[PDB]
């Protein structure tokens, strides 16, 4: 659709940080664009409570049946409801160990922040997504990682990474200055499955490999390209 | 059905936060989302002459050498704007940026004599400080009290490489002797978008004074000031990307654990 | 990308 391809196209040149607001603006103006801006645009995450347990917890499109959302880490829709989609129970224990896994890596890699992970049934295998946010020093990461598995033993793994990331500093010399963005990127790998190399360690690794990867080519694009164009423009 | 008064209103939300260089994408953006051709040129006709005015977009004269810049400061009225520099007022259409009809027009004030030696010793600043600079300088009296406003632009537009940038930078002097106030606002957009999308929006604010002499010894004293404000900020800024990089950057995220290695993932789940 | 979890009702939403 040529309007579609308008707003997308309108979202990669609009200031990064105001991505809600540009999207909520975008809708406003063509309410018919709604379902599929939503499922191309990536959307900074936003943290709930989980009461129950008391952790708190990342809500995406994934964990969300109606208007509730579901928590990784007591299995309940907020709101309540009587049949939300659930995982399997043989999933549901993944979906446990990969959010215990990922909370440490975050721990490691953030030192702070939040993450959820939430995975869901496939013909054959399964999928998932890996959210963390971490705000700084003002700032903001969010990481959204999408992995399939198809299991053939050994499986082979797809992951669809965006991270968005936002800096500011106020200081004497160089006044105000704002650095925002976003990067995408996808990875493919076929690894062995065992009880020494399991799903959730191969899904870590691939994990762990992309957000380095994606961090590094951060660090040129934001602290290198731009600062090359501004010692240019005088 | 969106009114036709929140079509416009949203459209020029867009329009005014259009990246340097990228209007034209943009508008066609926004005007392919509105489907109303006439809707969108005469609704947000307002939303054009603010962003060229906010981007202090330059414009060539025909018969005229140097470039004059559109700003809040220029506009007369009725889509006219003025060149100071040449004396002169001109009709500009603000969706394809062409400036027509340029007209003699009388500037004889009791300032005329500062600003030309302020413009005089701005033109050499920009000509050797930067790759494409245009500047414009205005004398005003606002609120009784004689002011030189000064504005410069530069931008490089590279569309094949997938990046835009901009520099603008507006000093006013306020003329009040023995002395002279001085508040200037410097502004850089930076806009690369080829393995991904990163924007960089800076600005920095400067107040100062300044003792007022001559109407050529001043010109000098201002120029020296914005020379040294506009060193010392982009120094700063290239030097602050290091900075970044050790503090608020790995404050978002670490490059390794503090361990120095990978993570030990049959570790974790043990 | 892969699919998200079957049987999911509602729309999607801004939050």
């Amino acid at each position: 659709d040529q309007q579609l391809d308008c707003a997308l196209d309108l979202m990669r040149r609009l200031p990064p940080q105001q991505i809600e607001k540009n999207l909520s603006d975008l809708i406003d103006l063509v309410p018919s664009l709604c379902e599929d801006l939503l499922s191309s645009v990536d959307q900074p995450l936003k943290i709930a409570r989980d009461k129950v347990v008391g952790k708190d917890y990342l809500l995406c499109d994934y964990n969300r049946d109606g208007d509730s959302y579901r928590s990784p880490w007591s299995n309940k829709y907020d709101p309540p409801l009587e049949d939300g989609a659930m995982p399997s129970a043989r999933l549901r224990k993944l979906e446990v160990e990969a959010n215990n896994a990922f909370d440490q890596y975050r721990d490691l890699y953030f030192e702070g922040g939040v993450s959820s992970v939430y995975l869901w049934d496939l013909d054959h295998g399964f999928a998932g997504v890996i959210l963390i946010k971490k705000a700084g020093i003002k700032g903001c990461w969010d990481s959204i990682h999408v992995v399939e598995v198809q299991e053939k033993r050994t499986a082979h793994y797809k992951l669809t990474s965006t991270v968005m990331l936002w800096l500011q500093t106020n200081k004497t010399g160089s006044g105000t200055m704002n650095l925002g963005g976003s990067l995408t990127r996808q990875m493919e790998k076929d690894e062995t499955v065992s009880d020494s190399s399991p799903h959730i360690a191969n899904i870590g690794r691939l994990v762990e490999d992309m957000e380095n990867k994606i961090r590094s080519t951060l660090n040129e694009i934001y602290f290198g390209k731009t600062k090359d164009i501004v010692n240019g423009l005088r | 059905r969106v009114s036709d008064e929140e079509k416009v209103r949203i459209a020029a939300k867009f329009i005014t936060h259009a990246p340097p260089g990228e209007f034209n994408e943009v508008f066609n953006d926004v005007r392919l989302l509105l489907n109303n051709d006439n809707l969108l040129r005469e609704g947000a006709a307002h939303a054009f002459a603010q962003y060229n005015m906010d981007q202090f977009t330059p414009v060539k004269i025909e018969g005229y050498d140097d470039q004059v810049l559109i700003t809040e400061h220029g506009d007369l009225g009725n889509g006219r704007f003025l060149d100071p520099r040449n004396k002169i007022s001109f009709k500009f259409d603000h969706l394809r940026k062409e400036a027509s009809d340029p007209q003699p027009e009388d500037t004889e004030s009791a300032l005329k004599q500062w600003r030309d030696a302020c413009d005089s010793a701005l033109r050499a600043y920009v000509k050797d400080h930067y790759p494409n600079g245009f500047c414009t300088v205005y004398g005003k009296s606002i609120d009784g009290q004689q002011t030189i406003i000064a504005c410069i632009e530069s931008h490089q537009f590279q569309p094949k490489n997938f990046w835009n940038g901009r520099w603008r930078s507006e000093w006013k002097f306020t003329i009040t002797p023995p002395t002279a106030q001085v508040a200037a606002v410097l502004k850089i957009q930076v806009h690369y978008y080829e393995d991904g999308n990163v924007q960089l929006v800076s600005h920095k604010d400067i107040q100062d004074s300044v003792q007022v002499s001559s109407d050529v010894q001043t010109a000098k004293e201002f120029i020296k000031i914005i020379e040294n404000a506009e060193n010392e900020y982009q120094t700063a800024i290239s030097e602050n990307y290091q900075t970044m990089s050790d503090t608020t950057f790995k404050a978002l995220r670490r490059q390794l654990p503090v361990t120095r290695t990978k993570i030990d993932w049959n570790k974790i789940l043990s | 990308k892969p699919k998200g979890p079957a049987g999911k009702r509602g729309i999607r939403r801004l939050i």
